[PDB]
């Protein structure tokens, strides 16, 4: 069984890890609340597309919530006490954040391509993203489960996507969820952004700048702090073996890469408000106005 | 995360130190 070495991790990441995750946590819940506050508050901000970007908030902000102190806790504890119930919860919610922010993205480039498309210029839109999204994270919802172990002598509960499960589809998603996940929740609303944006700066080009680098650096900030973490799951279950000593030490760089991963895509979260502002000058001023008073 | 079994002591110990995603 031994793979001739433990699994542990470094102190040092596990600092480094904290102080990234308590700055991003904090800046992304603030510009998604100012964002939130400067949509409700100004009647004149209550619009389609400013409807759009309060769902992508909200997402960020309740994809924040529920992501970052729970990664914390397992980094500084190293435990899960909080029952079957709690884990059977957290990844639904998990999933369905996910969901709801790629789909209000991808509503959100839509709304750009059109607003720049044409100039005669959402409510079902907006359940129905969200309704998929909280039907497609189900499977979380019924499917991990906790198991107990004895290991070097520890007692430990794990929960976990239990391989053994009651149904063929479910079994079949124990099996498929992680290039589930990467099919739909990455490369979906990695597409589909790229595509619309593309389209909205070829019809610029059939009517600056400035708003195309704003969507080049939203895009590319997207792929770069979405990438590692299904980078790291997929190397799992690519270069995973078994019965051999030759495992260990990719489990243990994959803790590292894990962590890393789930520090960008929380950057991610929190990009789109820094974003507003430095680009809108409506948006300047509202951050001005809320945050300065 | 996802194991092949239980009797995969190592990939169950990850799943322990691993991020809940």
């Amino acid at each position: 069984p031994p793979c001739q070495g433990p699994i542990e991790i470094k102190e040092t990441f596990k600092y480094i890890n904290t102080v990234v995750s308590c700055l991003v946590f904090v800046l992304g819940i603030i510009g998604n609340s100012t964002l939130l506050r400067i949509i409700y508050k100004n009647k004149c901000m209550r619009n389609g597309p400013n409807i759009l970007i309060a769902s992508l908030a909200l997402g960020d902000l309740l994809h924040i919530v529920i992501d970052i102190p729970i990664n914390v806790y397992k980094l500084l504890a190293e435990d899960w006490p909080f029952g079957a119930e709690m884990c059977k919860l957290v990844p639904f919610i998990q999933k369905a954040s996910v969901g709801i922010t790629v789909l209000s993205l991808c509503a959100l480039s839509i709304d750009r391509y059109r607003a720049v498309a044409s100039w005669s210029r959402t409510a079902v839109e907006i359940v129905l993203i969200w309704v998929v999204s909280v039907v497609l994270a189900v499977p979380e919802a019924i499917g991990f489960d906790i198991i107990t172990m004895d290991y070097k002598g520890s007692y430990l509960r794990i929960c976990l996507l239990h391989p053994v499960q009651k149904t063929a589809f479910m079994q079949f998603y124990k099996t498929a969820k992680d290039w589930w996940l990467f099919s739909f929740y990455f490369c979906l609303p990695l597409a589909i952004t790229a595509f619309f944006y593309t389209l909205m700066t070829c019809e610029m080009l059939r009517k600056r700048r400035e708003v195309a680098k704003t969507v080049f650096c939203l895009v590319l900030v997207f792929a770069l702090c979405w990438l590692p973490l299904h980078l790291s799951r997929i190397l799992k279950l690519t270069l995973y073996n078994q019965n051999d000593p030759n495992r260990c030490e990719l489990l243990s760089f994959l803790l590292v890469l894990d962590y890393i991963g789930i520090n960008m895509a929380s950057l991610n979260s929190c990009i789109n408000p820094i974003a507003l502002y430095l680009v809108s000058k409506r948006f300047k001023n509202c951050f001005k106005s809320c945050l300065c008073c | 995360c996802s194991c092949s079994s239980l009797m995969d002591k190592e990939c169950v110990y990850f799943c322990h130190l691993d991020i809940i995603w």
